[PDB]
């Protein structure tokens, strides 16, 4: 249906939410937090 | 016939993200390769693999066996028309020829499968023929196959009480949908724990047991989870032999909090060599953290993150930027504070929302209702 | 078509645009931004920093009032820079001052610079103290004190008369 | 030309005459429940 | 072989359709039209669709007496344009069936726009339309006969003038017409409403945003409501055009709420990418709230290869990298300036202020100034006063500023429990409720 | 307070530890439970709806 002007313009996919809030925050989800506890 | 079967997809899940091992594709993908006349999963892992140092001639003879298997196949189709019998040329074919979906992926499947589908005198005759597409939509995660066979299974394989091959397709449901992104179904069809004793997806049968405890401990109330897995006696076994699971088990019941990260440590380092789970390493990790997290603030209204500091072992600011982005997924409401630093929860959902879920349906239910009164006069 | 480079056009545009915004006046300043797309991309450079100014103002500037008035020093922008330096708020002024925070010197808002001349005791003393009734902001009032009843539960109850109304209206 | 087109616009009235003859209708309706 | 098929299915076209209308328009008022008439949308689409051709079913036109059965079959068996288009008014002017006129000045005209030839018969077309505006010139000074045009034809009308803009469209723009479009409207604003200034009016906003400017306010004191909205389809993109205009007037808060309204009033279908990219460009107005959800819950993979500029913009959005902003900027601001994009790029960092002054606002009751100075990339402790008396800005939850050096005293604000503030909106709310009993009482005045 | 419940919030600055809740609430939880039902009804009917007219 041309509206006259816009004609000439679960896979892995709902984690996006999770995966974009972890992109570049604990980026090993563990391989830091299995060693926090000796930090202090 | 399919137990190493899906021992080569455990291995191709194996070689499949690390490398720490170049050799396991030789070692034990060549041992699969001199067995089950597997010649697909060398022919396939040809490429993805090494350069194979010459790796012909030795296959060159397996692929001969296979020659012979087939060649007598082809004599066998009119040997078995001069036995005067019923369909013995499908019976004498169907089963060399199932070993052919053995031997190789698809394309003695699509020969064999087309024919001895023809005439179904029992569900087993279907469901076998179903089994041998589940292997490789396994092997290969189809979506097409591995579930228009179940869209087959659940035509005309309802009928007869033999409720093991039944159950199997509660299992392969399970496996499914825990192959992409479950929640309640493998908890709801792997409900099915003790009852299922022998198959091929139960190649280690105890693994089953880690799986569906790998599942409902997302998709079981407290209630109901206590009701599960710690009034299951039946199932206290095979969680008993297993001690970081038991142990995360009744330490979750028991909240325990800082054997917590030790054992989901424990479980997401299982997570990562186990197969149908990449979609879920990183998810299971901060559901498994803010279903602990839920009746942690169930816990108090009075709360302060130095009790948490020391509940956990070093939550300070780990846990301060952790529940702020646990608080900015929307979930798991409480005013974590500053100086002040009182942990702050709230009063359940009553209060202007159970009013406003209503409204909240009758804006788009009822624009739904708007628009089609606004369908009868153009 | 065939109109030549005026080099006017840069300025007389930056002035309408530098006492656009003196007016504030955003949704003309955002129509002049969109009647001419074609040269704000890189060229017009007296247009293209006064929207700079306007990621300074995007900013919500009392501090980059003063880090953008560091460079126009010389174009005779200065009848409407000055009304810029007018159009400077005084929400703190609305919120904490009038006679006594010792000093709201260090956020380079122009107003709230001169430690105390006449100027700003002035502005301190500027027709009032801009709040109005009731307190002054040497004991704030943190935003304006209305803090009225719940009269209008009576006027709601109006509400249900004339609802009732339109029920009969209804059935 | 304005006393041409009005009587065209004299159909907006006809409106009214539609719900007069259905609530008619409707009266009716009841005629015969007050009749049983 | 399937030619001779539409030798009969579309005769039935005509027949049906046409006839029904016709014949069944010259009485009984206002089921005149608007029963099967008005069909004419998706059956001449679809006449369009559903199936030499060009010079058949123009000729011999007008005849006499009512023989259009004979001829309409003439136009059948026929099967085994200079003055072509102009011959329904060369075999004779029409006469006769002033709902004919429109209707063949519409039908067998309009499949060219199919044809595409563009070069020699546009200008035809526009010939052609010169006849139809005649007779929507002169339905007023020369058919003092009945209604005929209302009824029926004003619907048709406004159908072959988004007709009329197809035709316009394709070689240029059209001023003359605006004009005459507000003529339209003068002889359709008292006597009888049609939408008509709403067609011309979205082309206007359409080609203007592209190319005028002054026109919105024009509009505001234009902004005759007209709250039929009866396709609701012109109305939904009349929404989303006065959406992007209040984006480009800055109106977000207006924005997020008319926007939702214009996609969910789209009921549509045809996933090639139709309610998908003009709903990219309506969410662009969450990307200039401050907030905006993962976009997840929005995508239709076909907008996949236009969108792989915008993952990576609400990637850009959520997170606040400057590498990240100028590298989406430049590298991927290609086929949004063709929409129009470049707003954003001034307050995507206002984005990132208001994306996180949200999340530790709602996560901290109180919160340290020069700590809050370095949650996000800010500055200093003045840029940080700064930024939360322009996190302010509105009237957000109470942030008192420690005014010693206690940095700020915020805390959260209270009062939202069950008490007052949902029963001084319930009355609202029921008054919404009240309106759609008023849509139940002409539900039963529909009869 | 945390396994179990009595519905004693933790009450830590008052002196008696109220155990306070009103269970019958349900007429809103009912209609909740109509309104999901009902739009299902009227849902199925907009096939017949949507289909008998074109």
């Amino acid at each position: 249906m041309s509206e006259k002007k816009q004609p000439v313009d679960e896979d892995n996919w709902d984690d996006d939410n999770v995966e974009d809030d972890f992109s570049n925050q604990l980026r090993a989800e563990l391989e830091k937090h299995g060693y926090k506890m000796e930090t202090s | 016939p399919k137990n190493p079967d899906l021992r080569i997809a455990q291995l191709r899940f194996l070689l499949s993200l690390p490398e720490h091992r170049g050799d396991a594709a030789v070692r034990d993908e060549l041992m699969a390769a001199v067995r089950d006349n597997n010649m697909a999963p060398y022919y396939e892992a040809l490429c993805k693999s090494l350069d194979w140092q010459i790796d012909v001639d030795l296959l060159n003879k397996m692929k001969k066996a296979n020659e012979d298997e087939l060649k007598r196949l082809d004599e066998e189709l009119e040997d078995a028309e001069k036995n005067l019998g019923e369909s013995e040329i499908r019976d004498a074919m169907m089963a060399k020829a199932e070993y052919l979906c053995r031997i190789g992926d698809k394309e003695g499947a699509l020969t064999a499968f087309r024919k001895t589908y023809d005439k179904t005198v029992a569900l087993g005759h279907r469901l076998d023929i179903v089994f041998y597409l589940l292997r490789i939509g396994l092997f290969y995660m189809d979506n097409d196959l591995i579930t228009r066979n179940t869209e087959k299974a659940k035509s005309l394989i309802e009928e007869g009480g033999d409720w093991d091959r039944r159950n199997r397709l509660k299992v392969y449901q399970g496996l499914y949908c825990v192959a992409i992104r479950d929640f309640k179904q493998a908890a709801e069809l792997f409900l099915d724990t003790v009852s299922t004793f022998t198959s091929y997806e139960l190649m280690d049968y105890k693994t089953f047991v880690t799986y569906t405890v790998y599942v409902s401990m997302i998709a079981l109330e407290r209630p109901d989870l206590r009701e599960k897995v710690i009034k299951g006696a039946e199932i206290l076994e095979v969680l008993h032999s297993l001690p970081a699971v038991r142990q995360y088990l009744f330490s979750l019941y028991e909240c325990r909090y800082s054997v917590f990260f030790q054992s989901l440590a424990v479980v997401e380092q299982e997570m990562k060599k186990d197969w149908l789970f990449a979609p879920h390493y990183r998810y299971y990790v901060r559901e498994m953290r803010i279903h602990a997290y839920s009746q942690l603030l169930e816990s108090y209204r009075s709360l302060t993150l130095g009790y948490m500091a020391e509940a956990f072992g070093v939550g300070v600011e780990f846990i301060d930027q952790e529940l702020s982005r646990f608080i900015a997924a929307g979930r798991l409401h409480c005013k974590i504070d500053k100086v002040n630093e009182i942990v702050e929860t709230n009063r359940p959902d009553s209060k202007n929302w159970q009013y406003q879920e209503t409204i909240k349906k009758g804006d788009l239910l009822l624009n739904r209702v708007q628009k089609l009164s606004r369908v009868i006069n153009m | 078509e065939q109109l030549p480079e005026s080099a006017y056009m840069h300025q007389l545009l930056g002035l309408n645009l530098l006492f656009l915004l003196s007016q504030n006046r955003v949704a003309e300043f955002h129509t002049e931004l969109e009647r001419l797309p074609a040269k704000d991309i890189q060229t017009n450079v007296y247009i293209k920093h006064p929207v700079s100014l306007e990621q300074y103002l995007m900013e919500g500037s009392y501090n980059k009032v003063f880090l953008a008035k560091g460079n126009i020093p010389a174009e005779s922008y200065t009848f409407f820079i000055d009304i810029l330096l007018d159009t400077i708020r005084d929400e703190i002024a609305g919120c904490i001052e009038k006679a006594y925070e010792k000093i709201l010197f260090t956020e380079a808002t122009r107003i709230l610079f001169f430690n105390t001349p006449k100027k700003m005791t002035d502005y301190a003393k500027k027709r009032g103290w801009v709040l109005g009734p009731n307190n002054y902001y040497s004991f704030a009032s943190q935003q304006q004190k209305p803090e009225d009843t719940t009269i209008p539960s009576t006027e709601l109850a109006k509400q249900v008369i004339e609802y009732a109304r339109q029920l009969e209206m209804i059935v | 030309y304005l006393s041409k087109i009005e009587e065209l616009q004299l159909i907006v009235n006809d409106k009214s005459q539609n719900l007069r003859r259905l609530q008619a209708q409707r009266n009716e309706l009841n005629a015969k429940v007050r009749l049983l | 072989p399937p030619p001779p098929a539409p030798q009969d299915v579309e005769m039935k076209e005509e027949a049906a359709t046409g006839g029904g209308s016709t014949g069944e328009a010259d009485g009984k008022t206002a089921a005149a039209a608007a029963e099967h008439s008005q069909r004419e949308l998706d059956t001449v689409t679809l006449e369009d669709i559903k199936e030499g051709k060009e010079p058949r079913f123009v000729l011999r036109a007008l005849r006499m007496l009512p023989s259009t059965s004979r001829r309409l079959n003439h136009y059948v068996l026929y099967k085994a344009l200079l003055p072509f288009l102009e011959e329904p008014m060369d075999t004779e002017a029409d006469l006769q069936f002033r709902p004919r006129t429109g209707k063949a000045a519409s039908t067998p005209l309009l499949p060219e726009v199919e044809a595409y030839l563009q070069l020699l018969v546009v200008i035809f077309m526009m010939n052609s339309k010169r006849y139809k505006e005649a007779q929507k010139i002169s339905d007023d000074l020369m058919q003092k006969i009945s209604t005929q045009n209302r009824r029926a034809l004003d619907l048709v009308a406004a159908k072959c003038y988004y007709y009329h803009a197809r035709v316009y469209e394709f070689l240029d723009k059209l001023d003359v017409v605006r004009s005459f479009l507000h003529a339209r409207l003068r002889t359709a604003t008292l006597r009888h409403d049609a939408d008509g200034q709403a067609t011309l009016l979205n082309l206007l906003l359409r080609n203007y945003l592209h190319y005028s400017l002054y026109d919105q306010a024009e509009k505001l004191v234009s902004k005759s409501v007209f709250p039929e909205q009866a396709n609701n389809n012109e109305w939904a993109r009349y929404l989303y055009y006065t959406g992007r205009i209040k984006a480009i007037q800055l109106e977000y808060s207006e924005a997020r709420r008319t926007m939702t309204n214009a996609l969910r009033k789209a009921p549509q279908h045809t996933a090639v990418g139709f309610k998908q990219t003009v709903h990219k460009l309506l969410i662009v107005v969450e990307l200039l709230l401050g907030e905006i959800p993962d976009r997840l819950q929005f995508r239709q993979p076909s907008l996949k290869r236009s969108l792989m500029p915008y993952f990576l913009l609400t990637q850009a959005v959520r997170t606040g990298n400057l590498a990240k902003f100028n590298q989406v900027l430049d590298q991927f601001g290609e086929k949004f300036q063709a929409d129009g994009t470049y707003t954003l790029i001034i307050r995507l960092r206002h984005n990132v202020i208001k994306t996180g002054v949200r999340m530790i606002s709602l996560s901290y009751s109180r919160i340290s100034l020069a700590d809050i100075a370095q949650k996000l990339q800010l500055d200093s402790p003045e840029d940080a006063e700064f930024i939360v008396a322009k996190a302010i800005r509105d009237g957000v939850i109470e942030a008192s500023i420690n005014h010693e050096k206690g940095y700020v005293q915020s805390k959260e604000m209270i009062d939202i429990y069950s008490t007052r503030e949902p029963q001084l909106a319930f009355h609202q709310r029921i008054s919404f409720c009240l309106d759609i009993h008023n849509m139940s009482v002409k539900a039963m005045r529909f009869p | 307070i945390l396994d179990k419940k009595f519905h004693g919030i933790l009450d830590q600055g008052e002196g008696v530890l109220i155990i306070f809740d009103e269970p019958p609430v349900d007429k809103t939880y009912e209609a909740a439970l109509e309104t999901i039902q009902n739009m299902s009804k009227v849902v199925d009917s907009l096939y017949n709806k949507a289909k008998k007219l074109t």
